[PDB]
């Protein structure tokens, strides 16, 4: 299948699709979470009863806070991607104050809000999330795609118990290292706190805290102000708890390295250093890949549109001015 | 606890 995901990839990405619904077809019924630039609302279609997850932002906070060409790679590199475990866009335009991505509802939640709620996963449980996660970043890796923002409020549980991933809005293409500060703090990796310049190694090592924080319940550094959480992440040492197993902790040990030059995925061996890891010595890539292996956990559907799975929000109307703002800026949207 | 909000700066 990688064979055949390289053209595809580029196919959808010179001939990009733009501009196919507009604001007028979609009700607006219950928002699912509020970024830093907009927000992102379940949403209903109204000739077809169709539900979906709309993803709005302000274009005049876009181009000030120096986000023109995050937010691009956003919409198109999402648009190019297929993937079983990606979030798909549907719908996706502009009007004269916000940019509008319409994706795929995926009514299960977030994984944060029931890694919160049990405490934590067991391994196998953690173990079948990471099988998901692996195959993924092998697939984007494949494009030369790098995803620089892995953490349990980015990955959706679907309704078969299987991961979507969502949030592309620091996806780039990397032919080679990039240079951007960009992530959440708790999984930043050390080489972006230190402005050294990064490869598709950052995502190994997002990995690591991502498995940690699942079987543990907390990711391994945290602390009130960020700037000591780099201090920690920068150390070089990592506290495990005790009823980690020793399969497990040998695998963080090689995903938390601070010396990419001995760190998993970043290896002459690549994925496969990671995928032939004792700890997965009992996952089925290939029926994973298929989705062909019974969820440990299935989140309650207590039908469509429901929102059940999600925090509640204050819900804000959304408003669009009458003068439009930055028309030039996002053109190729 | 809280849902941690990526950063950029
Ligand atoms: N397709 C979707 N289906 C269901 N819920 C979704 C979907 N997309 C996003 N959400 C929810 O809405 C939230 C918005 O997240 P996100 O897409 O990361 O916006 P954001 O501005 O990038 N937040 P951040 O991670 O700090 O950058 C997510 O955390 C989910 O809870
Ligand atoms: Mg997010
Ligand atoms: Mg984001």
């Amino acid at each position: 299948f990688l064979a055949k995901a390289k053209e595809d990839f580029l196919k959808k990405w010179e001939t990009p699709s733009q501009n196919t619904a507009q604001l007028d077809q979609f009700d607006r019924i219950k928002t699912l979470g509020t970024g830093s630039f907009g927000r992102v609302m379940l949403v209903k279609h109204k000739e077809s009863g169709n539900h979906y997850a709309m993803k709005i932002l302000d274009k005049q906070k876009v181009v000030k806070l120096k986000q023109i060409e995050h937010t691009l790679n956003e919409k198109r590199i999402l648009q190019a991607v297929n993937f079983p475990f990606l979030v798909k866009l549907e719908f996706s335009f502009k009007d004269n104050s916000n940019l509008y991505m319409v994706m795929e509802y995926v009514a299960g939640g977030e994984m944060f809000s029931h890694l919160r709620r049990i405490g934590r996963f067991s391994e196998p449980h953690a173990r079948f999330y990471a099988a998901q996660i692996v195959l993924t970043f092998e697939y984007l890796h494949s494009l030369d795609l790098i995803y620089r923002d892995l953490k349990p409020e980015n990955l959706l549980i679907d309704q078969q118990g299987y991961i979507q991933v969502t949030d592309f809005g620091f996806a780039k293409r990397v032919k080679g290292r990039t240079w951007t500060l960009c992530g959440t703090p708790e999984y930043l990796a050390p080489e972006i706190i230190l402005s050294k310049g990064y490869n598709k190694a950052v995502d190994w090592w997002a990995l690591g805290v991502l498995i940690y924080e699942m079987a543990a319940g907390y990711p391994p550094f945290f602390a009130d102000q960020p700037i000591q959480i780099y201090e920690k992440i920068v150390s070089g040492k990592v506290r495990f708890p005790s009823h980690f197993s020793s399969d497990l902790k040998d695998l963080l040990r090689n995903l938390l390295q601070v010396d990419l030059t001995k760190r998993f995925g970043n290896l002459k061996n690549g994925v496969n250093d990671i995928k032939n890891h004792k700890w997965f010595a009992t996952t089925d890539w290939i029926a994973i890949y298929q989705r062909k292996v019974e969820a440990p956990f299935i989140p309650k559907f207590k039908g469509p549109g429901d929102t059940s799975n999600f925090d509640d929000y204050e819900e804000e109307e959304i408003r669009v001015s009458i003068n439009e703002k930055c028309g030039k800026e996002f053109t190729e949207f | 606890e809280i849902r941690r909000a990526s950063t950029i700066e």
